[PDB]
């Protein structure tokens, strides 16, 4: 009789093709990692439950391909959202800025958001440094983390954090 | 002029060894496939005349450790600083636009680099990475003759960049 919980949040996943978005979402969800993965075909979501400060939360994390659609169906109802660039391709950076003003015009304006950060694996091809995408975040309110699909790190704590974030600001209204 | 035209055939020393290390995946250092790469390749590739550096370097590699960050412009540094500088290839010793900085341990302190060595270490990186992909199980929609026709090409780029053959961006 699980699959039972107390609180529900929708967080959607934003950035350039190829960033790593599905991967996140597999790794969070199924624990699963695509080397070879292609571009996303419409949108897809996936749901997992976790356990918040005690009460329950369960996140239905949506994807959807990073380059017109129809795109206020995706973003319609979400409480939180990830924004992706990979951190061996500076340009996937450089767009962080378009795809928040795309996140803030066709959807909410105390939307939680989360700048990654993805692909930090790769050491040797590092485009951005983290000091400028963490400045970067802290100067636009955006919370920011470094992932690695990959071999899965801050995946957890990523998600972790943006529901933490996200439970708690439904826990004040 | 006459007409060359490229052309390509796999060596089947080479591919044998290869297909029978596919077999078998594994990163041990004394395997063939290595051994053989190791000492064409990767040792002559990380040669640099500052060579205690040049071997943290090597061992930073293959213990993925190393990272290579790109430097921008900065009038003002605090400075612990051997470790090079903007002027200055910590590896090689000499006077060049460092447009890069690698550190070892993370755990470590900076140093410059020219995009000459960026692009050596880069090559063997490239190389380590991609066979650490094969070793686990992340591979499996890159047919076997693939496989090693990448292995060739990462090798292309390490032996390139042994003579000092490299790219800049
Ligand atoms: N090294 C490394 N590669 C990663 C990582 N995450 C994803 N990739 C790789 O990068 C590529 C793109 O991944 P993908 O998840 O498909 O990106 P996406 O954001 O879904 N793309 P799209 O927007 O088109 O659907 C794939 O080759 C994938 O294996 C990571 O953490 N490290
Ligand atoms: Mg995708």
């Amino acid at each position: 009789a699980s699959d039972e919980y107390d609180y529900l949040f929708k967080v959607v996943l934003i950035g350039d093709s190829g960033v790593g978005k599905s991967n996140l979402l597999s790794r969070f969800t199924r624990n699963e990692f695509n080397l070879e993965s292609k571009s996303t075909i419409g949108v897809e979501f996936a749901t997992r439950s976790i356990q918040v400060d005690g009460k329950t939360i369960k996140a239905q994390i949506w994807d959807t391909a990073g380059l017109r659609a129809i795109t206020s169906a995706y973003y319609r109802g979400a409480v939180g959202a990830l924004l992706v660039y990979d951190i061996a391709k500076h340009l996937t950076y450089e767009n962080v800025e378009r795809w928040l003003k795309e996140l803030r015009d066709h959807a909410d304006s105390n939307i939680v958001i989360m700048l990654v950060g993805n692909k930090s694996d790769l050491r040797h091809l590092r485009a951005v440094p983290t000091d400028e995408a963490r400045a970067f975040a802290e100067k636009n309110g955006l919370s920011f983390i470094e992932t690695s699909a990959l071999d899965s790190t801050n995946v957890e704590a990523a998600f972790q954090t943006i529901l933490t974030e996200i439970y708690r600001i439904v826990s004040q209204k | 002029q006459p007409i060359v035209k490229d052309c390509k055939e796999a060596d089947l020393s080479l591919y044998n060894e290869f297909r029978l290390w596919k077999d078998e995946p594994t990163m041990d250092r004394t395997c063939p496939f290595l051994d053989k790469i190791y000492q064409e390749d990767i040792f002559p590739c990380l040669t640099f005349s500052k060579s205690e550096l040049a071997s943290a370097v090597l061992e930073a590699v293959e213990n993925n450790t190393l990272s290579i960050e790109p430097v921008g412009l900065q009038p003002i540094r605090f400075v612990k600083a051997e470790c090079g500088g903007p002027k200055k290839c910590a590896l090689t010793g000499q006077s060049k636009s460092c447009k890069h900085r690698i550190k070892l341990g993370d755990s470590s302190n900076y140093y410059y680099i020219s995009p000459f060595c960026r692009y050596r270490i880069t090559s063997v990186c490239n190389f380590f990475t991609y066979i650490r992909y094969i070793q686990q199980g992340l591979v499996k929609q890159q047919d076997v003759d693939q496989m090693f026709w990448e292995v060739m090409q990462l090798r292309k780029e390490m032996s390139l960049a042994k003579l000092g053959y490299f790219k800049e961006e």
